[PDB]
RNA sequence: AAACUCCAGUUGACACAAAAUAGACUACGAAAGUGGCUUUAACAUAUCUGAACACACAAUAGCUAAGACCCAAACUGGGAUUAGAUACCCCACUAUGCUUAGCCCUAAACCUCAACAGUUAAAUCAACAAAACUGCUCGCCAGAACACUACGAGCCACAGCUUAAAACUCAAA
């Protein structure tokens, strides 16, 4: 597929590439992603102000996280919502306020994740551990997976 | 000259001895700080 | 130490009959009922009487040094309470540099007055460093090792001889 | 809120001429700058844009006043020709 | 230095006003002040409603206390004026007379 | 991958610093380092 | 259209938020910056120049802990939109904008005018910008790109900031 240059780099960003964001992990725990080459904007007949990258996806035989897609999406989005802050600041928004401090510590303790890791420095195995522990928490609490902290702040 | 003026002025200052008298006298008094100015630059007192 | 609060203002100290006034007048014309600047002026006058040969000539190097020393003390007192006042920290550092320059000039020009100023104002003159380079971690570590190794070599040579 | 009411921005109607009273109130609010403040406070004006706008308005006023003064000064000369033919 | 305390007191009867004035001046002297004069501007409607000490005031008595105090007293006095319940609003300023009336030659 | 190379270079720099420090006392004649001397890790937080 | 209907109007009580008019003023500060009121401290230097690194500061953004939260708002949701819709409109709500104690050290940080002293006589003067110069000092520059780059070194920064090349290539820029 062709994407914009920035989106292609974010899709093909390694652990510790500035374009490392949600799309990087989201694409990479399921596919081998290769950003092959870039086309400058002058080559398109009505010339845009952006470049175009060409990315190749090959589905992975063994996905790096054995979890439902929407759960992983929620975990990754909440991790990356504050991309320059510590990771725990992003994980703590997955839980209601009352159980926020306790549940965040529990998740980090069971997942074996250093709280001082930033979102851009989290490998896919760290996300595997976080997703597994979050799945256990959601199984132990039916209504956790439907929590949206913005709606809680509306009240 | 300034020191002498201060000497004469100190005699009228409020002290712990004359606090009641001066307070009552003030309560029996009124001062007006308001005055207006005309287009010609003349003060108009109330 | 500061002048006592009962001290009269420099402006009202030589007025004739100023000892024949009411205690209220004395308080009104004292440092207790004035701003810090009058107290600093009294400090400067005290230093001038104590140190300089002619306490009236304020254009000499020693008088300027005394005045800037009083100002530096005032800035230090201000910054003791106002830790985050960057402007006054700058003013203090610049005043210290200026006083160092004046002290260098006085030392090069008049040593007796320089010594009298240093004793009277409690200033310990320090010579500038010869080189201005960053003492980074590697440099300090290597220098410490060199000093330690020299000490060990001295011990070994003493034992040998 | 804490002030007495029906004193600020209040106009009395004369002979039931409500239209004239409303228009006089509009004139008052316009010449006191309240209308411009209300219209400008709908959306936030960034400080740099506000500074540029104020500078432009001030210098436009100065330039217009100078040009008007020049035109009025040179208007005295505009009259019938006294040496016509030569 | 020389200071002027502008006091807006609660609209009370004469005995209470006299007691409050005595208390204020006593606090001033207890903080080291030499009071010059106590001056009454009158009881008048406030320019606006003032809510002080959980009570709303629309009228008040205006008084001026001229005094000489050390620089350290002012802050302390302010605290006292915050605690007194009969003072609607007390404010200490540098006395206007101390400011020098610099002369002017006119518009250049 | 830029992290790994940088960390390896930092290890190499620390090794070079230690090696120079060792050269110093070896040339001074001391068979070992001065008593209680331990080269600090100045290039790592 | 979604949204709210614990909604909306009058009245009363009520901020850790930012400060109409004055300001058509052009002031204070080394710069960055500074425009609600009172008070206390307080704005170096009686030659000038003098640092990427020494010593102290540096808008906005960004990061640690704690706290506050009206409004605004990166992102994140929802509503409406052609025929690949509006990225742009609407609603809700985050980081952040605020305070305390530390970091980070960058700006079209610009008057795009290096600091002091002097001159207006000259030929005024490539052009434009902002009239043309002189004396003295520090800093910097010697074709383009490679290159606000690589390596080395340093740094509370760990991708960051400062300093900063070479090979190949071209007749230009
Ligand atoms: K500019
Ligand atoms: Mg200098
Ligand atoms: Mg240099
Ligand atoms: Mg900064
Ligand atoms: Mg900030
Ligand atoms: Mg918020
Ligand atoms: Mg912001
Ligand atoms: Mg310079
Ligand atoms: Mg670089």
């Amino acid at each position: 597929l062709t994407f914009q240059k920035e989106v292609a780099e974010r899709l093909a960003a390694n652990t510790g590439s500035k374009q490392r964001s949600r799309l990087s992990v989201m694409a990479q725990y399921l596919c081998n992603v290769r950003h092959i080459f870039t086309i400058p904007g002058q080559a398109f007949v009505p010339k845009p102000e952006v470049d175009v990258g060409v990315v190749h996806f090959t589905p992975l035989i063994q996905p790096k996280i054995e979890q439902p897609f929407k759960l992983v999406e929620k975990v990754v989005q909440n991790v990356f919502q504050f991309r320059r802050k510590y990771c725990h600041r992003g994980l703590r928004m997955l839980f209601p306020e009352a159980q926020r401090l306790e549940s965040t510590g529990r998740l980090l303790e069971l997942a074996d994740i250093d709280p001082t890791l930033r979102p851009r420095q989290l490998s896919i195995s760290h996300f595997k551990s976080l997703c597994d522990v979050y799945r256990k928490m959601c199984d132990e609490d039916p209504q956790l997976f439907a929590y949206n902290f913005r709606e809680e702040l509306k009240r | 000259r300034e020191v002498l003026q201060l000497q004469e002025e100190v005699k009228n200052f409020i002290t712990r001895e004359n606090l009641e008298a001066r307070v009552e006298a003030a309560l029996d008094s009124r001062k007006n700080y308001n005055w207006a100015i005309t287009r010609e630059g003349l003060v108009v007192r109330p | 130490d500061d002048p006592p609060p009962s001290t009269l203002l420099k402006d009202y100290q030589n007025v004739p009959g100023i000892e024949k006034v009411d205690d209220v007048v004395k308080r009104l014309l004292s440092l207790e009922m004035a701003n810090k600047k009058e107290m600093l002026k009294i400090k400067q006058e005290q230093f001038m009487k104590k140190i300089v040969a002619n306490p009236e000539d304020t254009r000499s190097l020693e008088a300027r040094i005394i005045a800037l020393s009083v100002k530096i003390r005032s800035y230090e007192e201000h910054l003791e309470k106002h830790r985050k006042d960057k402007a006054h920290k700058r003013y203090l550092l610049m005043s210290i540099d200026q006083r160092k320059k004046m002290l260098k000039n006085l030392r090069n020009t008049n040593y007796d007055v320089f010594e009298k100023i240093c004793w009277g104002l409690g200033i310990e003159y320090t010579f500038p460093p010869l080189y201005y380079r960053r003492a980074h971690r590697r440099f300090v570590t290597k220098k410490a090792l060199c000093i330690r190794v020299f000490q060990e070599t001295q011990k070994l040579k003493k034992r040998r001889r | 809120a804490k002030h007495l009411k029906f004193i600020a921005r209040t106009v009395m109607v004369q002979e039931g001429n409500v239209e004239s009273a409303y228009r006089t109130l509009n004139r008052i609010l316009t010449m006191d700058g309240l209308i411009e403040d209300i219209k400008h406070r709908r959306y936030y004006e960034k400080p740099c844009r506000r500074r540029q706008r104020e500078s432009y308005e001030r210098c436009r006023r100065i330039y217009n006043m100078e040009m008007a003064r020049k035109i009025n000064f040179l208007m005295r000369k505009n009259r019938a020709d006294p040496w016509q033919g030569c | 230095p020389r200071y002027e305390l502008a006091l807006i007191l609660k609209a009370m009867q004469r005995p209470e006003t006299a007691a409050t004035l005595k208390r204020t001046i006593e606090a001033l002297m207890d903080r080291g002040a030499i009071v010059r004069d106590l001056e009454n501007l009158g009881e008048r409607a406030l320019p606006y409603r003032i809510s002080a000490h959980s009570q709303q005031h629309n009228r008040g008595g205006y008084f001026l206390v001229d005094f000489y105090a050390p620089t350290a007293a002012v802050e302390s006095m302010v605290e006292h004026l915050s605690r007194d319940i009969d003072v609607i609003r007390g404010n200490i300023v540098k006395h206007p007379l101390t400011q020098e009336l610099k002369e002017c030659e006119g518009i250049v | 991958l830029r992290r790994k190379v940088q960390e390896g270079r930092l290890r190499r720099k620390q090794i070079k610093f230690e090696k120079d420090l060792r050269r110093i006392w070896l040339k001074a004649g001391l068979k070992e380092a001065p008593e209680g001397w331990q080269t600090p890790k100045i290039y790592l937080r």
